[PDB]
């Protein structure tokens, strides 16, 4: 419990499930990620959305 | 309401009417050995005022190409006074320090000194030049008295050290438009509580000049420089016959 | 019984140490404010005295134009911790066949860690340190080989009998502390405590430790703390006879709970002796390098 | 928890976190220390302090 | 949308003319006090600097 | 918990505090002894105790 928070994920929104026999956490396991996918970031990177239905050019 | 100083301090007094301020060392002012950190059973006499009293050493002469000078501590006091009599017939010695240095000029006159306490400043030797030699100082050159030394290579304050990083310990500085005093009291600096003053030296006063003096003639040309000294909150222990070395 | 005014009204007794300052949690950075312009007289935070011996209270707050700045640096690598808990080398001792050094199986070495200029330096920035220890033992052929060999890494403390020989009795171990390795193993590693007399050790001790008069004969005394000499370490071939593989032990110190007081200027010469702050005086070398001149870079 | 209180820094106002497996205290990791700074011992040592906008020689 | 302290801390845009001064009513000449002898230190009304 | 009580201690008026691994006690380790002392045993055995203060030979 009294260990030095110096993850390269220190300050993530994502939260892990490590284990660790030091007191430097980069040297913890690299543990289970979050399961969160964002995959509008770079598949419509559009201002104004459209839908499946809707013929997007009007 | 900080350029004068009125040092009061047993029968003497220092008035100084062109001060910087008091430098108190490593944020500690002297005191008396606690019964927690005591471990010498004997009762120890505390002489209040006829050994916390300023003396005054003796003058050197700041010329132009002057290099420095250092005076060891408490060698200075161990042929002077109540103190130097005390600190013969006592084994055990424990005392701070407020150091006082003069230098008074013109407003013509220019000029800078480093007035530095550095604790366990141990002497080196130039080795023969070569580096071959494990030379070792003279008690004349390690002890010097209240005469003082005068450094051969100032630079490295004859132990390797130089002199730059010095400003890391104790230190003011005396410039001759801004002042002519330098007012530095010293705790007691040791890993133990007691110890003899005439066998190890607590710390050593370095006075350098960063800057040369500089005055066109006409002017005073014999600038001196005094040193003065009261120790602080003494204590001694452990008494026997009188022995001087 | 107390009944004089000049001893009621005293200050002598007063063990109380009174301090200036007080220690404030840093844990981080200091951060930055958003400061803006001042065209005012009498307040001017950039004009000093170094004279008074203290250093400048000034901030970018009171000297530029400045936007908050969150600083999240950790202040926790400057530690003593962090800065002595990395081990290094403080000796190495050679038990070879032949020669002059260690002929006979057995070798002594005084402990000084002032043999080697990368921690001494270290340590020598300090003038009194108190700590515990981890030493470690890295023993080899010069070629670096490991080879099947026991050894016997004792430890003789000032007073006890230092052993004249591989055969004597010294190496029994009864009250001493030792350590049995093979060279096929891992390295040793032992942990030790604070063990001077004294509340810290002092890498620079003015003064003599004898009492009486200091002459040129005996004048190689000066400088020695015997606060420091915490004895010797000894190490043998185990064995009635003679090995057949040099071996060279190396020793890694690394510091634990360290507390240090009055720091020193850093050496800026080459050390030249163990225990001896000696210089070469013919040839002195600036801290730094040189330029031509000082207004072409 | 039955072990010699027998480290260098017993007595000290710092306080750390260890781990050991014997009991002797002075085998512990070196740990985590505390974080307190006292910059005014060594950069301010003056008897009268001043501030930031006072010129100090009045 | 103002976020950073440099920008809400500011004084970009302040169009308020700041003044020293102060316009009284002074219909009449100023009127005469009665005064006396004054032998102090410390005060020195006649001593300027133009 | 369940092992002898078997040491060369067991049934004396001092406690200790040691490790073991094993059902054999005296296999344990060496332990903290209790700081207890009896100068008087062997420095003062006498019947008719006298004081400090007291010339003894009245
Ligand atoms: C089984 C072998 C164990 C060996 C343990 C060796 C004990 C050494 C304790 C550390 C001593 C600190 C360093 C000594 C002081 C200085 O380096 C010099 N003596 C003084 O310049």
């Amino acid at each position: 419990s009294h260990e030095n928070s110096n993850s390269a994920t220190e300050g993530s929104t994502i939260n892990y499930t490590t284990i660790n026999y030091y007191k430097d956490s980069y040297a913890a396991t690299a543990g289970k990620q979050s399961l969160k996918q964002d995959p509008d970031k770079f598949a419509n990177p559009v201002k104004d959305i459209f839908t499946e239905m809707a013929a997007p050019l009007k | 309401s900080d350029r004068v100083a009125q040092l009061t301090i047993g029968n003497s007094t220092i008035t100084t009417q062109e001060a910087a301020n008091i430098i108190v060392g490593y944020g500690e002012w002297p005191s008396y050995c606690s019964d927690d950190d005591a471990t010498a059973v004997d009762k120890p006499t505390r002489p209040d005022v006829s050994v916390n009293r300023f003396y005054t050493l003796d003058t050197k002469l700041w010329e132009k190409s002057s290099k420095g000078w250092y005076w060891k501590f408490p060698d200075v006091l161990t042929e002077t006074g109540v103190f130097g009599q005390n600190a013969q017939f006592h084994y055990l010695y424990r005392s701070g320090f407020c150091i006082h240095v003069q230098c008074n000029a013109s407003k013509f006159h220019q000029g800078a000194l480093l007035v530095a306490i550095l604790p366990e400043y141990v002497i080196g030797t130039v080795a023969g030049g070569t580096g071959t030699e494990d030379s070792h100082p003279p008690y004349k050159q390690t002890q010097p008295g209240a005469d003082g030394f005068e450094l051969q290579h100032p630079y490295v304050l004859d132990a390797g050290i130089p002199i730059s990083q010095l400003t890391v310990c104790h230190h003011q500085r005396i410039n001759l438009r801004t002042n002519n005093c330098a007012t530095i009291i010293v705790p007691y600096m040791n890993t133990l509580p007691f110890d003899s003053a005439l066998n190890h030296c607590n710390f050593g006063l370095l006075v350098v000049p960063i800057s040369p003096l500089d005055f066109d003639q006409g002017a005073t040309p014999v600038i001196p420089i005094t040193i003065t000294l009261a120790p602080m909150c003494s204590e001694f222990a452990g008494l026997r016959q009188a022995v001087t070395q | 019984g107390d009944r004089v005014a000049d001893v009621i009204e005293s200050s002598i007794g007063d063990s109380v140490s009174r301090a200036l300052t007080q220690a404030l949690p840093a844990p981080t950075g200091q951060n930055t404010q958003v400061s803006s312009h001042r065209l005012d007289t009498g307040e001017v935070p950039a004009l000093q005295a170094a004279e008074i011996g203290a250093s400048s209270n000034t901030s970018d707050e009171s000297m530029i134009e400045t936007r908050c700045v969150l600083n999240s640096h950790s202040t926790a690598e400057t530690t003593l911790d962090s800065f002595f808990s990395r081990a290094g080398l403080v000796g190495e001792i050679d038990l070879p066949l032949e020669g002059t050094t260690n002929p006979n199986g057995y070798a002594n070495w005084d402990i000084d860690i002032t043999g080697y200029a990368q921690m001494r330096r270290k340590v020598e920035l300090f003038t009194y340190m108190r700590f515990d220890a981890e030493f470690t033992f890295v023993a080899c052929t010069p070629t670096g080989q490991v080879v099947p060999q026991l050894l016997q890494y004792m430890f003789v403390p000032p007073g006890a009998p230092k052993p004249e020989s591989r055969e004597s009795l010294a190496w029994q171990t009864a009250t001493n502390p030792s350590v049995f390795v093979k060279l096929t193993d891992p390295p040793a590693q032992v942990s030790v405590p604070f063990m001077s007399p004294a509340s810290a050790y002092q890498w620079f001790y003015d003064g003599y430790p004898t009492f009486g008069e200091h002459k040129q004969e005996k004048d190689l005394e000066y400088g020695a703390c015997p606060n420091n000499m915490m004895g010797t370490f000894s190490v043998r071939t185990v064995g009635s006879s003679k090995s057949k593989y040099p071996l060279v032990v190396r020793i890694y110190m690394r510091m634990k709970h360290v507390r240090a007081w009055i720091p020193r200027p850093m050496r800026n010469q080459n050390y030249l002796f163990k225990a001896n702050p000696n210089y070469a005086g013919n040839s002195i070398k600036p801290t730094g390098t040189s330029r031509s001149a000082i207004t072409t870079l």
